[PDB]
């Protein structure tokens, strides 16, 4: 009913408001430390509020689809070979998060289409065709994640704005710098000190 | 109104992977070892972890699209510390 | 006590990798915590640069922007 649909609506708008109220909520470091800070109350009402959009589209019987670029389906035209796209795109195409292939899956796909299709192709050149497109999707599915994220970042606070201060203040740019060194520094040290503690589990 | 920006961005947050409660925690953790008393923003929690997550799952892909094997693969720390040498920065 | 192995599995395999070895759980605690300590430190240099008492979500945007691809575009 038209009230109803009307009423959700409102009731978003108030949950909304609530969550940018909690939002700006400043934290010290107790309430960092508080399993009800505003953080955790913040994703339940966020919770709250997308079960609410579920039930307003089943309201309007309309999809309850918000847009996301992840919900699009990525195409894979790349090879000559219409069953090995078709069977690419269908592996990419996965229902579900957790689509992501490895390599293995994609190599499985062009030999399982190649096979079915007997079309005569040397493991020489199945291999390439392998590689070339484990390549192309997966870089394809990370830019789609990162899309994802940008798209998705922050708030109403990061929705207004902005210049970066650093670039009208060279003491804060020297300072930047140097954090990036010791950053690069300190994630190559964790990196390598798993990497040995594998060759010392070896050897 | 709310427009469908709002409701992508809440539907995003609701996807983490990681708790948040021990989340916000190693965030406190953090700023006790770097000794700084500063309070936080909410919103500034929620990006820290936004940003976490998909940084780790880049390392993860980026493994991933570094080996080329086809044989069932376990991922190790050497092969994390290759993909990032190649694909990283 | 800290971040799950049953998490850090969804990780990697939203990523594409379905097996990962016994050390690749404490690697990922390592780095996730490298990461924050990272953006945390530009935040706060933002922060105390502004002579402000609370971090705000911009600071961590600006100090994102400085960890590579992560943002890139934003």
């Amino acid at each position: 009913s038209r009230r109803q649909i009307q009423r959700l609506e409102q009731l978003l708008a108030l949950y909304v408001a609530e969550i940018r109220r909690l939002q700006e909520k400043e934290l010290d470091l107790s309430e960092l430390d508080d399993p009800d800070s505003a953080y955790l109350q913040e994703a339940r009402l966020k919770r709250k509020l997308i079960r609410l959009f579920g039930r307003l589209c089943e309201l309007k019987d309309c999809s309850s689809l918000t847009g996301r670029v992840i919900e699009q389906r990525i195409p894979y035209r790349g090879t000559r070979y219409p069953e090995v796209n078709r069977r690419i795109e269908r592996l990419i195409n996965k229902p579900g998060p957790d689509t992501f292939p490895d390599y293995g899956d994609v190599l499985r796909a062009v030999e399982k289409a190649a096979a079915r299709h007997s079309l005569g192709l040397p493991r020489q050149q199945l291999q390439l065709m392998a590689q070339d497109a484990f390549r192309d999707v997966g870089i394809r599915l990370q830019e789609r994640r990162h899309l994802d994220l940008i798209y998705n970042f922050g708030c109403h606070l990061t929705d207004d704005y902005g210049v970066d201060p650093a670039l009208s203040d060279p003491v804060l740019a020297r300072r930047l710098r140097e954090n990036r060194s010791l950053a690069m520094s300190r994630l190559d040290e964790v990196i390598s000190k798993y990497a040995m503690l594998q060759d010392k589990s070896e050897e | 109104t709310v427009a469908l920006r709002e409701i992508r961005r809440y539907q995003k947050s609701t996807e983490l992977l990681i708790r948040k409660l021990p989340f916000q925690r190693l965030v406190r953790e953090i700023c006790q070892d770097f000794k700084t008393d500063l309070r936080w923003q909410s919103a500034a929690i929620g990006a820290l972890q936004e940003a976490a997550e998909a940084f780790l799952v880049a390392l993860f892909e980026d493994t991933n699209l570094c080996t080329i094997h086809a044989k069932r693969v376990t991922i190790f720390p050497k092969d994390i510390q290759l993909a990032r040498r190649i694909r990283g920065e | 006590q800290g971040i799950t192995k049953p998490a850090i599995r969804r990780l990697a395999r939203r990523g594409g990798v379905k097996r990962i070895s016994g050390l690749i759980y404490e690697e990922t605690r390592g780095v996730l915590k490298v990461f924050l300590e990272n953006v945390i430190r530009d935040a706060v240099t933002y922060t105390e640069h502004a002579k402000r008492k609370t971090v705000t979500a911009m600071d961590v945007v600006y100090a994102l922007k400085r960890q590579g691809r992560t943002l890139y575009g934003f």
